[PDB]
């Protein structure tokens, strides 16, 4: 079955001192946001009380996610990641205007959910 | 809440509301459970739980700051700085049919240290 | 008096070696004056009380253990193939000088011929780390199983919740046999609503009631023979107490599956008071097999983040 | 209907650690509704209303201010 290696790697770390991945499997891509709610990873952080969303809408920038090599099979920026996020080290998507892509579909997206509240830089490979 | 509280001016708004017209009046009672409502999850939010900031699910600088040495002492490491892609977590994990395992990307998680600013002085009394 | 032998070689300023009814112990002691009974010569940890409130009493007693049985209560780490291998009481200090008075460490050592099992227990001001490195010398792969169990009382016993390990699957499977048991592998799982063999459900709460007997491993080892995503388990979930306000968190590191026991209505044979739950990470339903001659790194941290 | 607000607040956020409510009801709470499908419009509704303050705010400064 075409499945989509998402790894979601924890904001904090452990406290042996390297991160802590956690490997969801969920089918395809609908939102970004609905994998990370079903599979049960955190998405929200803080933002994780009911009425602290927009229930997947996009009019607050709560679900935001440190994305890393997803420029392979990701939906652009719908002009509400654009807009909510300005100012950002531009590899940071809100899961529920992010969409991963059709079903059938294999890939090695890494994300790093909850990209405030986090110590590391990723030391990202510099594209072109 | 009448015993400790403010209660008999709403007690004389509904009283005063009820016998004047039914549409105006089980909606002001309707707002009020809506007002009690978003009342006490404004209290629930500030006072009642975690703190949501220095949580050690979500702050990261806060599991810097807490842990200013490992779990294992002198092994290990000397301390470890610029933790590599460990996808595989040293595992060597050999690969199914899958689209990729590893590629030219070679991108170190670099972390923040600890034994610095290590205090984060809770919210005292004014 | 080989505690005043190890006070005036590593004893340090938040360490505290005591020897009384001839039992060699130490008590733990960072700034925020939180304590924690750590019985020397057994790798086992009695009585642990951090600063949860905010007074001179803030300290709060978290694991469970009676007053007189130091064997039958509290959290042990036990070792075992399969037979239990770190059953021989020759655990002894190997370095203790780790930080001044914001966080401590004492790490054990023994050797089980093959096996060179030093044990770290750390006291850090919100936190208890408890971690298992073994190292092989010989020439033969051992296929171990590392084992964590840790006796978490309760102050009331409607109040038993983990709060997080929702969607992962689970397996009604029968702990370790442990020397520092508090219910045997033949009572935990009798009298119950979770089948005797690894029966598979997937757990659909966000937290599970502690009321019965049903006692599980969460986690899917079997999916982690294909290695893909293989649907990792979380490290980390927040056990509840309810009678009071306050709550702690089991992080593992190096481990796969986490073990919960609940009592269920049996904690009337042995204790009277303070609900318990027997939690803790093991590698026993895909065990771990090292190398002739490498080292396994499992750590386990018990924290709260009430203060 | 003020401590129908209060144990509706009450039940949402209080966490399970604190709350004076027995674990079998509140277990449940998240049991009759962990699908998030009839949640999923109804919180979206309300934080867009709140959020964009009844669009009164955007209507006010689309024809009245800009309008001006
Ligand atoms: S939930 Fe409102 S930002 Fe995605």
């Amino acid at each position: 079955p075409p499945a989509v290696d998402f790894a979601f790697v924890h904001s904090v770390l452990l406290p042996d001192g390297t991160p802590d991945v956690h490997w969801r499997r969920a089918n395809g891509g609908q939102k970004l946001r609905d994998i990370m709610l079903d599979s049960n990873i955190e998405l929200y952080g803080p933002y994780s009380k009911p009425l602290s969303n927009c229930a997947g809408v996009g009019t607050c920038a709560t679900c935001m996610v440190e994305i890393v090599n997803g420029k392979e099979l990701l939906n652009p920026r719908t002009d509400i990641e654009k807009e909510k996020l300005k100012r950002k080290p531009k590899n940071w998507r809100l899961a529920c205007q992010t969409n991963v892509g059709n079903p059938d579909s294999t890939g090695l997206v890494v994300i790093q959910q909850l990209p405030e509240w986090k110590a590391h830089e990723w030391n990202i490979p510099k594209n072109i | 809440i009448p015993p400790l509280a403010c209660f008999w001016s709403k007690d004389e708004i509904l009283n005063d509301s009820l016998l004047f017209s039914p549409i105006f009046a089980i909606i002001a009672c309707s707002t009020a459970g809506l007002t009690a409502f978003y009342m006490f999850r404004i209290y629930l939010l500030t006072f009642e739980g975690h703190l949501n900031t220095y949580f050690l699910n979500y702050s990261g600088k806060k599991s810097g700051s807490f842990y200013s040495l490992s779990l294992w002492g002198k092994e290990e490491e000397k301390k470890l700085t610029m933790n590599n892609t460990k996808r595989a977590s040293f595992f060597c994990n050999k690969t199914y049919k899958i689209s990729n395992n590893v590629r030219n990307q070679i991108f170190i998680t670099v972390e923040n240290f600890g034994l610095n600013t290590r205090t984060f002085y809770y919210p005292h009394e004014s | 008096i080989n505690t005043e032998k190890l006070e005036d070689k590593f004893g340090r300023k938040g360490i505290k070696f005591s020897e009384s009814n001839n039992i060699p112990m130490v008590e733990l002691k960072v700034r925020n004056g939180s304590s924690l009974k750590l019985s020397l010569s057994d790798a086992h940890v009695l009585s642990y009380k951090p600063k949860v409130y905010w007074k001179d009493e803030g300290f709060e007693e978290v694991l469970y253990t009676v007053d007189g049985d130091e064997s039958r209560g509290g959290v042990g780490v036990v070792i075992v193939n399969g037979s239990s291998v770190i059953s021989g009481c020759d655990w002894s200090v190997k370095d203790t000088d780790s930080d001044a008075i914001d966080a401590l460490q004492i790490e054990l050592s023994c050797t089980a011929g093959v096996l060179d099992i030093t044990y770290i227990v750390s006291l850090y001001p919100v936190s208890m780390a408890t971690a298992l490195v073994v190292k092989n010398n010989g020439r033969k792969p051992v296929t171990l199983k590392p084992g964590i169990m840790s006796y978490l009382r309760f102050k009331k016993r409607s109040g038993a919740g983990i709060q997080g390990l929702k969607g992962c699957s689970y397996c009604p499977n029968p702990p370790l046999s442990s020397p520092f048991e508090l219910l045997s592998p033949s009572e935990a799982m009798k009298a119950e609503e979770g089948e005797k063999p690894g029966i598979w459900a997937v757990e659909d709460s966000v937290i599970t009631l502690l009321e019965k007997k049903m006692s599980r491993i969460y986690g899917a080892p079997p999916a982690e023979r294909l290695k893909a995503v293989y649907n990792t388990p979380p490290s980390k979930f927040e056990t509840i107490d309810q009678g009071r306000g306050l709550f702690f968190r089991m992080i593992r590191i190096g481990f796969e599956e986490m073990y919960v026991g609940s009592p269920g209505s049996m904690w009337d044979k042995y204790g009277k008071q303070h609900y318990f739950v027997c939690t803790g990470p093991t590698s026993m339903l895909v065990p771990v097999d090292v190398a002739s001659g490498e080292t396994w790194r499992g750590a386990m941290v018990i924290e709260h983040d009430n203060l | 209907i003020a401590f129908f607000g209060i144990f509706i607040a009450y039940c949402l956020y209080k966490p399970f650690y604190s709350s004076l409510l027995n674990l079998t009801l509140l277990n449940s709470f998240q049991k009759w509704n962990s699908k998030r499908i009839h949640w999923e419009k109804l919180i979206n509704f309300v934080y867009n209303w709140s959020y964009n303050r009844g669009y009164i705010d955007s209507f006010f400064k689309t024809s009245l201010i800009e309008s001006i």
